[PDB]
């Protein structure tokens, strides 16, 4: 719960499937796991749209990073084939990726650099650095100030 | 459809990119140009209205 | 041309010097040639020839210039023959003499023999703007600010008698 | 490195934390996780730049690199005081 | 043209086939792919007096479908016919030239870059041809910005919209930077 | 050998090497932005001096 | 608690008043007046106060002398004929802050709610603004220090509800309004540099003063937010504000000819009456 709980670490799942094997054979608590399997179907299902899910909400961490975490290398590190990826994608349409940017030369892609308005974007941005440069450096100079009177 | 303008886009055959941009500050060159146009008739009747007083 | 003026003065001055002045663009050299002493009388007569004597030779110069808006990529049978001049040294040597003037530009690089141009005329638009229209923007300001000195100044010649 | 290309590469990290190349992801993933750090590089080739970060223990040559860059600031300011407000007094007022 | 619903055989001027054989070529060339869907297509007119002849609808249809091969094989008809008549024959040479750079801004409008293999087989001519086409089409024609070979490929930029829009107004500016300069000249006398 | 030592360029391998060529990298936009304000003072000038 | 505070401009001339009732004795020290404001809404609004009998000792700075019957008389009467206000605070007219300023500010901890402090100066020299609301609240510092009254800066504005902006205007009858255009806001473009040049260079020197000849921990903490902050803009190379330059000098460009343009509109009615009325009136004169 700690590790689905926010900033998921990009790890591998080999450690939790002997979690969740230890989970189907110890009996003294969350006993009901073959209960989970029941169906020949429905765990199955929820076993894949449960590592496709998380392996889809850490996407969707990542995503708030800017870092480029380069898809292309992360394919390899993960030990999948990118047609499965490409079928993330297929999950990201309908997940709103409407907002990236993809290459038709290389592989990877871009979940920033947009066109950038000069009048709305780098606006907002030199606003909130400059103004608070000037508030910030407001307060604590006369509180400061204020500060070095109790010496005398 | 592009040439349609129903969206943003342009094909291409070499090299097949996809390249997709608007350019939002319309209003600006159609009153600018509409300023110009208005005025030149301004200045001309005003060259009209002294060239008649002149000669 | 004459595009926005339309008086019968300037049509009948201009009637000798029309075939000329649209066979300049064209730039055949050897039927021009003759076609200018040919029928040549007063533009030719109006005394020591020079600019004229200097255009025999810059019907080249403004061909090899219109190849500079032609093209990059220079043949040495199509373009060749279809500049009158079919050899290899002097293509690139006179297309370097074109070079050399400034007004153009070219990327000289030779690798297989061909002489390509990069010949990018691209505007300055999206490339340094503020450093190409600067200059324009304040000189632009300084003659529309003494035209509003010419507009402040003929009212005091106005109510300077009254 | 306060100014002078900011921008750095992870052969820095990996050198000085002799640590592989495939995991430096994960370590830049980490100092974001923890939060000291808000650095979100935009490149394309492996590249390092960060944000602000705080020092929290001490600097000297920072202490004496914020003199000189701080009387840099402000005899620049003063500077363009002088030189704006020095015809822009006598002609505007 | 657009009271056309009005209008009958008139024996005295010329006949409503005769309008209609005129009016098509000022509709067809002076109008661009809004004003045809607009005007034309939108209307019902044009479906009613299509019938009389099969050739109108397939240099309609061709040339709004953008099928240059049999548009070209068919403009010989268009080429004949053009001339030979009472106050149409004079002006063939501009409803040639402009049609046919009204062509290449339409396919080069939606198209950036263009390959000569593509473009051969499009037009259905040869390339020595639509060499000095676009070479006099780019000075003469002025209809985008310069053209590179360097890859024996079409490729243009077309920056006409970002800085061009706003350097549209710089000639009425210039213009009226000498106007301005004869409202100086006006001073004094 | 005259223009060896008149050009003083590199020789290379039976070929003649070009530098210095389009290599000046753009102002930092700091100059041209003082002598804009100082276009502005003349605009503030020029534009309100008789007031 | 409180974010900002609003301090009306009769307080600060009830200042000059301490500076008239003077007498010419010599003394000219540290007199505490009693603020008064309303602290019911969130925002503090100060609309009128008094003063107290205080003085200290010249060689003891733990010498406060205050009165409880007068403030309860003064209070209590004030009080009976406008109820709206009730006591906030108090406030001094020293410019350095004493270390028995805890001692007197702790008796209106004590018997008043929190009391907001303002530091102001006895000569109105100063360019920057002369009040600074200071709040008594006690803050856990990470140092370890044992807790005690810290003064955090509270921002304040100078401003007038209905009547004190038409008394103030008639009694200048100097100042200006906001006036847009191009006197009001070259002479900000002007000054503004002295503005700051004055402020900061004033500060950096004592700053830089007690950064070696410093003891006495003065919360060296918060100078790493203050550098840190001063190296948040380093010096960037302005490459992909270019564009943004573009913007502006489109939209200087835009300028450029509403102003042409316009003005040539303008000369329109003077180069046409300059030539119809001189001429008229010239060959109509005799």
């Amino acid at each position: 719960l700690l590790k689905l709980f926010t900033t998921m670490e990009l790890m591998r799942w080999s450690t939790l499937v002997e979690d969740y094997g230890m989970e189907l054979r110890k009996g003294s608590l969350e006993s009901p796991a073959t209960d989970v399997f029941g169906s020949t179907e429905e765990g199955e299902k929820r076993w894949k749209d449960l590592k496709n899910r998380v392996v889809e909400h850490n996407i969707r961490i990542m995503a708030k990073y800017y870092t480029r975490i380069t898809m292309k290398r992360m394919a390899q590190l993960l030990d999948l084939s990118v047609d499965e990826s490409e079928a993330f994608l297929s999950n990201l349409v309908v997940n709103k990726t409407i907002f990236a940017k993809v290459d038709r030369l290389a592989g990877i892609i871009n979940f920033q650099r947009p066109k950038d308005p000069n009048n709305l974007l780098n606006d907002w941005s030199q606003k909130l650095n400059s103004l608070m440069s000037l508030v910030n450096k407001t307060t604590h100079l006369i509180a400061k100030e204020e500060m070095i009177h109790n010496l005398q | 459809m592009i040439l349609d303008k129903k969206f943003h886009g342009i094909l291409d055959q070499g090299e097949g990119v996809l390249i997709i941009f608007d350019e939002p500050p319309v209003d600006k060159t159609y009153e600018a140009a509409l300023e110009t146009i208005q005025n030149m008739s301004k200045v001309v009747d005003s060259l009209y209205n002294k060239a008649k007083k002149l000669t | 041309d004459r595009l926005q003026f339309r008086q019968p003065s300037l049509k009948r001055s201009l009637m000798p010097y029309f075939l000329l002045t649209q066979a300049v663009r064209t730039g055949n050299l050897a039927k021009f040639n003759q076609v200018l002493d040919q029928f040549g009388e007063k533009f030719q007569a109006d005394g020591t020839y020079t600019l004229i004597i200097r255009l025999r030779h810059n019907v080249i110069k403004t061909g090899v210039r219109m190849i500079s808006l032609s093209y990059s990529r220079i043949s040495l049978a199509d373009i060749a023959q279809k500049l009158q001049l079919d050899s290899p040294e002097d293509a690139e040597f006179i297309v370097a003499k074109a070079i050399r003037d400034g007004v153009i530009e070219a990327s000289i690089n030779h690798e297989k023999g061909y002489v390509q141009s990069k010949e990018m005329i691209d505007i300055y638009s999206t490339r340094e703007p503020q450093l190409a229209f600067h200059q324009r923007i304040s000189f632009c300001l300084d003659i529309h600010n003494m035209s509003v000195k010419a507009m402040r100044f003929p009212p005091k010649s106005y109510n300077k008698d009254l | 490195r306060p100014a002078n290309h900011r921008q750095l590469t992870f052969e820095e990290i990996a050198k000085s934390a002799k640590i592989t190349v495939n995991e430096v992801e994960l370590l830049v993933m980490k100092a974001l996780s923890v939060g000291l750090v808000k650095g979100s590089i935009d490149e394309v080739d492996k590249r390092v730049h960060m944000t602000w970060v705080q020092p929290r223990v001490l600097d000297l040559q920072q202490i004496k690199g914020m003199k000189d860059r701080l009387e840099f600031w402000c005899t620049d300011v003063k500077s363009m005081e002088m030189l704006v407000e020095h015809q822009a007094h006598d002609i505007l007022t | 043209f657009l009271d056309t619903v009005s209008t009958f055989t008139s024996y005295e001027l010329m006949d409503y086939k005769t309008f209609v054989t005129y009016t098509v070529y000022v509709s067809m060339i002076a109008l661009e792919r809004p004003d045809l869907r607009e005007k034309v297509i939108k209307g019902a007119e044009i479906l009613e007096v299509l019938h009389s002849l099969p050739a109108v609808r397939q240099y309609l249809f061709s040339l709004y479908e953008c099928r240059y091969s049999v548009f070209f094989q068919s403009l010989a008809v268009v080429e004949q016919e053009m001339k030979k008549d009472w106050l149409f024959a004079p002006h063939y040479r501009y409803y040639v030239r402009e049609m046919r750079i009204h062509a290449y801004s339409q396919l080069l409008e939606s198209y950036r870059s263009l390959t000569l293999g593509y473009m051969a087989e499009a037009f259905g001519v040869g390339v020595e041809f639509i060499d000095q086409e676009l070479s006099r089409f780019i000075a003469a024609g002025r209809l985008h910005c310069k053209i590179d070979k360097v890859n024996e490929i079409v490729e243009t930029n077309r920056p006409d919209s970002k800085n061009w829009q706003y350097q549209e107004t710089i000639k009425k500016g210039d213009l009226l930077l000498n106007r301005v300069q004869k409202l100086s000249r006006v001073i004094n006398m | 050998t005259d223009y060896a030592k008149k050009r003083g360029w590199v020789l290379g391998p039976n070929n003649y090497y070009s530098f210095a060529s389009q290599q000046q990298k753009p102002e930092d936009t700091t100059i041209p932005s003082t002598e804009l304000a100082k276009q502005v003072i003349e605009y503030a000038r020029q534009l309100e001096m008789i007031v | 608690a409180v974010q900002k505070v609003v301090v009306h401009p009769l307080v600060l001339l009830s200042v000059v008043d301490h500076f008239n009732r003077i007498g010419k004795v010599g003394n000219q020290k540290r007199v505490v007046g009693v603020l008064l404001g309303s602290w019911q809404k969130k925002v503090l609004d100060v609309s009128n106060s008094f003063a107290v009998p205080f003085d200290e000792d010249d060689k003891d700075d733990s010498v406060w002398f205050l009165d409880h019957d007068y403030l309860e008389n003064m209070y209590g009467m004030f009080k009976k004929v406008n109820a709206r206000e009730r006591i906030v605070g108090w406030y001094h007219t020293g410019p350095k802050l004493h270390k028995n300023d805890i001692a007197i500010n702790e008796l209106m901890k004590r018997y008043c709610p929190n009391s907001v402090l303002v530091i102001i100066d006895v000569k109105p020299k100063d360019l920057g603004l002369p009040t600074e609301a200071y709040i008594s609240v006690e803050e856990v510092h990470d140092d370890g220090t044992p807790t005690s009254k810290t003064f955090e800066h509270v921002t304040s504005e100078i401003g007038a509800e209905e009547a004190e902006e038409v008394g103030v205007e008639h009694l200048l009858r100097d100042i200006k309004d906001t006036t847009v255009g191009t006197l009001s806001q070259r002479i900000t473009n002007q000054v503004h540099g002295l503005k700051g040049l004055n402020s900061k260079l004033l500060d950096i020197r004592s700053y830089l003063e007690k950064v070696a000849t410093g003891k006495l921990p003065i919360n060296h903490q918060i100078i790493y937010q203050l550098q840190d902050v001063f190296n948040l803009l380093p010096d960037v190379s302005l490459q992909e504000f270019v564009k943004a330059f573009y913007l502006k000098t489109n939209d200087q460009m835009v300028v450029v000819y509403l102003a042409s343009l316009i003005r040539s509109v303008v000369a329109l009615h003077n180069l046409i009456n300059n030539k119809i009325a001189n001429r008229d009136a010239e060959k109509k004169e005799g």
